[PDB]
């Protein structure tokens, strides 16, 4: 697992059906690294440090065996800087 | 964005959870929250319509399990002028 | 005591929902921020401390307001709150 | 005395005839009546322990049978003092 | 899989109920590297030298196949520097 | 941290590394070591209360199968200042 | 207050959280923790008649749960000035 | 308090322990000397007296211990006690 | 004897102890730094040591205590021990 | 304290063992034994209302298997003032 | 002899019966009495490997129908050097 | 796959059981790149030439669907340089 | 290093590869290759405990499946100063 920042949401209307209705958020290592999309799967504010999974372990945090994604936010780290 | 979403909730709690869901999925404005009577209540959002209709869908998701659940979630996406009157336009 | 981390008990009627304040407020370092009368009944009480505290804290609400009166509803928590949402939370009890 | 008492009714006449039954019963202090939404209605004493026990047994043995009936009857020897700001000082 | 050494310790308590009890430690592969969690199937102490596995396996590692990690510490380093 | 966390095993082996589970899951302090008498044994840990509680968590995970077994896995959040009176300081 | 309440648990883990719910649930003094043998573990509490009653009827429900559970609930409203001498003081 | 008979409980844990001994002293013209922790959860309690009130007092004890906590053990008069047993007895509860 | 991994072995009763230590102690290059009555009839030995030194040693007592007396209970080895629990493991047997 | 107990048995064997059990249980004076006609007799105290709540329990558990046994247990925790005319204030 | 013989039974009687009989078969030295906890007792004995295996012997034969009887017998005819830290070498 | 080169052995006493009995190599792509740790399917000495798979082929590649490996060793190149 | 770990196989062909996985999987030197007599063959390496363990088990694994097979696979953690008489300090 990583530890990144959030960044800002983000919006993709005419994504495939089997994303559901799950947000996703855009996450950084830090400030200027390259970004990546995250399903959001706890509810995450701007400048949140949160816990990501890749892997085929994102899939099933983000709901199911078979759901879409590579990067999911599993939990906010209670203190972090 | 002039686009509205709205989320109707059988108690205070799941309408706050559909808030926070909705404002942290996509870029809305937390307009109204309407405590309407006999226990429902609304949470209004304002936006581009895209925004409003993913922080709308989050919001459903997030908000269904919750206490007594959810009663509705709506999406206009072009209000017409004359409800503009009835729809609040900052929350108290 | 410090902490953005929101937490909320709704029950049907005052008297469940004062003994789920009062179970909170004992169980963990938690800030009773108000309860308000949602109408039909519902009546809910929220609080604000640390996410460790908050989650304590709903836990033994939940647990101690579950067999009042007639009852529990909901028993939520929320570690973050965005600024949106602070405006539709109340500040102090009153 | 700092315990309170707590007496929740379907209606207003059964929570009249409790508040008297306690306060009657009792040497309690009623500081309030909150009229919740629903039907609910809540009578709210002060006193020391053994008074408040007594005054709450008084008054929902009197009010359980009046009207719509009783809903709750608790007794809370030792209030945390965040919860004293929910609770109201004077029966208005 | 890496060899990495165990930094600190990590606390999400708002995270994911799948997560189970298992501890979660930060890990590097050397001192100012970047950063990542783990999850701690062993009991390891700051400073300890120990074997990662990523992939599907971390899953497996961690307690059952849809457990949300893909990082899973799986030994202490009998020797290493 | 003023929180408190506490293992009860059947047995010094289950303790011993119950203890260790704890303190290397979260930053908690052991303060205490307690032959209870019959063979129960009782370990304490204070800090944060997020700690405490992933550290209490830990800790029964791993002593559940070592020995005799687990017996209680309890976090107080808040300990009342009586309390404290009896909570070791230090271990021995 | 001369009243005196009495928990006994079986291990220390439910004594300690059946102490925490007495001196949380009335103004009672905590003075004394006793490892009787065994397995037995006591907590006894000071305090008025109607403080001890609410302090004790906590306790036990807050322990009944906790661990291996508990073991005895007493209340002795006025004691003998000669049990006094097997009573402890304060809670070394 | 004079007499130098001896009465004993029993019980398994303090608490029944606690309310013999209470039930002993309101009952009877006794004096309490005593409290033991036996081991595996054995209490003894011992008082001393006049043998007609010792025998009061334990017949007392014994009826409001029986049904507290674990229960009682055991509950024995000695009229008079042999002076190698007082080497053994305790003198003062402490 | 170098090392900081742990090896715990409880037995019931101090016979079985006594023969796990000595079977630890043969089996592998280990320091035993305690015998701990934990209560009940329980026997706690401990051994210090490099982790395969502890792990050959834990294995060898007990297998040979688990026939003796009233048994084995647990055996248990720890690599690396927290320096938090240092403060409650013995240093020297005595 | 102003509160009033009061235990009538069958005889005056059983009364005379509940008034010793209440006085022995509690802080309360002894206000009067009653003769009341037909082998009913009566005896009351007054204290605190939490003593009386003890001294009552205590006296009926002891005089319900003297004699001809127990016949009511009551207590009133605050007596009207009108009442105070019919009950004794000393035990002559 | 640095052979080290080891009875453990239920009970101090059968105990000391056990090692009046292993010094009164053989040549060997009651080096400890140990009370391990929860009835539990245990008896050690140093001499030569034939002497401790008689002494054993009979001390087992002993005391097997004394009291609540006989928990293990064991000979350990060479004793580790770090074995030796743990025993007793006189009998307080 | 990639081809590394084994350096050395490594033992890890307090391993999960889930590992076996196989033996571990420390590999890396050439003397001084970062090292990584695989599980020796085949029996390597210290400087062969190997080719090792990552991802979930590893894991049947050293044994068994479920075995915890995320790098295995599948085969010595006859030559390489 | 000086723990002892040997393989026994039946055939040549299942020792030498034995041999080949253990010094394969860890730091341990061959120190011999004996001859027993009737098919038996057995493989004998020194070093750290830990090393012997890891190589031991890898060759007993790898050496299973070849030819006739596997006899016995052994670790000596500790091995008594006379062993080291019979056991060989260089294969030949």
């Amino acid at each position: 697992m990583k530890i990144m920042q959030v960044e800002k949401t983000l919006v993709s209307t005419n994504r495939i059906a089997d994303m559901g209705h799950k947000p996703l958020l855009v996450v950084w290592e830090k400030p200027g690294a390259p970004r990546q999309v995250a399903v959001d799967a706890i509810g995450c504010i701007p400048g949140d440090w949160v816990l990501c999974v890749g892997s085929s372990a994102a899939r099933e945090a983000a709901g199911s065996k078979s759901y879409p994604s590579d990067l999911t936010i599993i939990g906010i780290i209670d203190q972090w800087n | 964005g002039i686009a509205l979403g709205m989320i109707e909730t059988r108690g205070l709690v799941p309408a706050i959870e559909a808030a926070d869901a909705m404002t942290k999925a996509a870029e809305v404005r937390l307009v109204g929250r309407q405590f309407v009577g006999g226990g429902y209540v609304t949470v209004l959002v304002r936006g581009e319509t895209g925004a409003v209709n993913a922080a709308v869908r989050a919001g459903a998701d997030a908000c269904e399990r919750v206490g007594d659940g959810l009663v509705a979630a709506h999406i206009i996406a072009r209000v017409h002028s004359e409800v503009e009157n009835i729809l609040p336009k900052a929350p108290q």
